């Protein structure tokens, strides 16, 4: 399953972790459209801080 | 014939078949729900009647 997530509100946690599971589990492919982040392109030497 | 209801007749009986559970039934956790308000006040539609 290729899952579109356009709200998460009123999701409950469970389900969350069930959906997670899903993409462990089964391969889903999760799209969550409504997360907003800014990103940082760390060098290898760098690390993941 | 068909056997006459005892509430239909004046006669008391002492002998009558009650049924019961088998055992408590208030034995069992009780119900429980996880409740997720919603996340914007204003976003919320009320409309739709």
């Amino acid at each position: 399953v290729h899952m579109t997530i356009n709200e998460r509100a009123g999701m409950s946690k469970l389900v969350a972790d069930n959906i997670i599971a899903s993409v462990i589990k089964s391969n889903w492919v999760v799209d969550i459209l409504d997360i907003e982040y800014t990103a940082e392109v760390m060098t290898p030497s760098e690390g993941y801080t | 014939q068909v056997g006459i209801p005892k509430l239909e007749v004046d006669h008391i009986s002492f002998s009558n078949v009650v049924s019961m559970m088998t055992a408590n039934i208030r034995t069992g956790d009780d119900m429980a729900v996880e409740r997720v308000n919603p996340d914007d006040v204003r976003a919320i539609n009320i409309r739709n009647a």
